[PDB]
């Protein structure tokens, strides 16, 4: 529940932790998130969209 | 030689007796170093990593 | 034509400034300047270390502003910092701590004043948090290729200089590019202030606050850890029921890398917290 | 407003530098340094700091010397190299709170935002936590005294984020980590009585002295809450807690069964190998 598996767009997969600010609401699977190069922390998520939806 | 073995042997009594607190120090300190190096090699294993096959 | 055995003294000032500068060690090239005092030939001591503003060009001689450098150095001269510059440092993330042509060119240009010209490259990006081993770099004379490379006496510390034994950078680029040993120094004020400061950093405010928290959590939260601990204990005893068959058949050789002993010893160590804190509750209840 | 603060050891080692660059002149007064931090978030986080030449007078206490150009130049260049940290307050190394600190802090109350104050000791002989966060806020008093600057104690913690833990751990090579178990627990359980004994014994003596030999109101109103909370535990007869001693002592019995049984399991390999190894090595030695 604290640390899960992430899938990067480039192809290699990683595992990250949980930031003390965010909660487990958006941490549920199936939601695209964002990561950091240092410590692989999570600042916020990334809501999906489409091309014609814009 | 017959009676000198007592007082001559007392030096071996002291030389072997002095090793007690010494081996106490080694057995009490080298395990502290064992948990020092143990936690040092344990903390190397970090959660952020790449998954292969 | 003379050479000695130099050694760079590194205190906690330059170390912690290179650790905060390593936290600010973004992939973009950074600049820094080291200060100190030259007392003799074969010793060098660093005291003052500050950072420099980043630039789009990166590490270069053009990025070093002489009016800004001399201005800040003058503001250090009007204060209690009467030390001259001794060298410049930077960060090389990713591609290794080695020095490119630009770095050796600005090193050749910056070594005209100071004959020593200490160079340090910090790289905490790919370095694990277990070791903070840092190395200082030096520039060799191009005219010494005919004679011996490094006529440095006291070859004992080279065994301590052999710790960075990467098989590509040190002797992969060791030609015209060598290094120097690094030692530390700590007085009693740093020892007791930083030692008691770190022990207090792992201790409480009044040191009596969080004791009863665990002494009374032994009855609420640790009970779950004791039941789960017994679940692991029985979960190993279910195999320890099968162990006397193999031990009653072969008795020769060991094939299972699991010891089944030290883990249970650790379980007993975690279980002894109740015993050690029972006397604590006895003291809190008593007086 | 602010519940707790976070002070990194870098500023206190910069106080070690304050004690290093003295030059053996014979002054060693309360050198004031410009504390820096992050006032954006509710929690305060000190990353680094610097100093300013500060000199007082021998007799007159109201003399204080600061600098605005040096503060704007060091803060301007520091903001140019790192704009993520801004001015927050200051701190002095003197162990005693002088009256002039309201005027010294008043300058950074006018020009800078609400400054936090930190009192430390010149000699690291105090076993307690050297850092005490004192917020500079004006509070209304019930006795009717005019409103003045009041220094309320804010709790503080000494922690390092990424690198200073590694640097301190490498420079010490003597301190130990958490290491739950026998030694780290029993050391706290041995020296804790002195950790409270030096604090309480060091405080109640001057307290009892200022009880009878005290004037210039020391806020005697809080003494009623002091003795009140001290009298909130009137030597309970332990009648109701007997069953709690049966519960904790029953957990003690659980630890007894775990120790005896598990150690009895550990005796297997020892009390077997001691025989099968000695008798076979002996019978096969010759
Ligand atoms: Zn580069």
């Amino acid at each position: 529940e604290e640390k899960f598996i992430v899938k990067a767009t480039n192809g290699p997969r990683y595992v990250v932790g949980c930031r003390r600010q965010l909660d487990k609401s958006k941490l549920k699977p199936g939601t695209r998130v964002a990561l950091d190069m240092t410590t692989l922390t999570i600042m916020r998520y990334l809501p999906r969209e489409v091309d014609p939806l814009v | 030689d017959l009676y000198s073995r007592y007082k001559k042997l007392q030096q071996e009594l002291e030389f072997l007796e002095v090793q007690e607190e010494y081996i106490k120090d080694e057995q009490k300190n080298l395990k502290k170093e064992f948990l020092h190096a143990q936690e040092e090699v344990k903390r190397i294993q970090s959660i952020p990593l790449v998954i292969g096959q | 034509a003379v050479d000695t055995a130099e050694q760079v003294y590194i205190s906690s000032l330059a170390l912690l400034k290179m650790l905060k500068h390593g936290r600010a060690g973004v992939p973009m090239e950074v600049m820094g300047l080291m200060l100190g005092e030259f007392v003799d030939d074969y010793t060098v001591r660093v005291i003052d270390v500050f950072a420099m503003p980043q630039s789009g060009t990166g590490v270069s001689v053009e990025a070093v502003d002489p009016v800004f450098q001399a201005k800040m150095l003058d503001m250090l001269k009007q204060t209690g910092r009467p030390e001259m510059v001794v060298g410049w440092y930077h960060s090389h993330p990713g591609f290794g701590c080695w020095l490119s042509g630009v770095d050796i060119n600005t090193q050749q240009s910056f070594e005209a004043l100071s004959e020593r010209a200490v160079a340090v490259v910090v790289d905490p990006i790919q370095s694990v948090k277990g070791k903070v081993v840092i190395d200082a770099f030096r520039l060799i004379n191009a005219n010494m290729m005919v004679l011996g490379h490094e006529p440095r006496q006291t070859t004992s510390n080279l065994g301590h200089l052999n710790k960075p034994s990467i098989q590509a950078l040190i002797h992969g680029l060791n030609r015209h590019y060598y290094s120097i040993t690094i030692n530390y120094r700590k007085n009693e004020l740093e020892q007791k202030m930083l030692l008691n400061l770190h022990k207090k950093s792992w201790m409480e405010g009044l040191t009596l606050q969080d004791y009863s928290e665990h002494c009374k959590h032994n009855e609420s939260v640790v009970k779950e850890m004791l039941e789960l601990a017994k679940n692991y204990n029985k979960a190993v005893e279910e195999e320890d029921k099968m162990t006397p068959e193999q031990l009653a058949i072969k008795n020769v050789g060991k094939q299972d890398p699991k010891r089944h002993l030290e883990e249970h010893v650790d379980v007993l160590m975690t279980s002894n917290i109740v015993q050690c804190l029972a006397a604590m509750l006895d003291t809190v209840v008593f007086k | 407003a602010v519940q707790k603060v976070v002070v990194h050891p870098l500023v206190l080692l910069s106080v070690v530098d304050h004690f290093n660059r003295i030059g053996k002149v014979g002054n060693q007064k309360r050198v004031v340094g410009v504390l820096l931090g992050s006032w954006q978030k509710k929690v305060l986080d000190v990353s680094n700091s610097f100093a300013v030449p500060f000199d007082e007078d021998d007799k007159d206490d109201s003399v204080w010397f600061l600098d605005h150009d040096y503060l704007e130049n060091m803060y301007g260049m520091f903001k140019k190299v790192n704009a993520r940290e801004r001015i927050v307050g200051w701190y002095h190394t003197g162990p005693k709170l002088h009256k002039n600190d309201i005027a010294i802090n008043e300058l950074m109350k006018r020009y800078c935002p609400n400054s936090v104050l930190v009192i430390i000791d010149v000699k690291p002989k105090d076993l307690g936590l050297p850092t005490e966060a004192y917020i500079s806020v004006e509070e209304v008093h019930d006795d009717g005294t005019p409103t003045s600057k009041t220094f309320e104690h804010v709790t503080s913690e000494i922690g390092a984020e990424e690198a200073e833990e590694v640097g301190v751990e490498h420079l010490l090579r003597d301190i130990k980590d958490t290491t739950v178990g026998t030694l780290s627990q029993r050391i706290t359980n041995q020296v804790h009585g002195l950790k409270g004994l030096n604090s309480k014994l060091l405080d109640i003596r001057s307290y009892l002295e200022k009880v009878a030999t005290g004037k210039l109101p020391i806020n005697h109103q809080i003494i009623y809450q002091l003795q009140d909370v001290f009298n909130l535990l009137p030597d309970v007869s332990l009648q109701e807690f007997v069953k709690a001693f049966y519960l904790k002592t029953n957990d003690q019995m659980v630890v007894v069964y775990l120790a005896s049984l598990i150690r009895s399991v550990v005796a297997l390999h020892n009390l077997i190998n001691n025989k099968i190894a000695n008798r076979d090595a002996e019978k096969k030695e010759g």
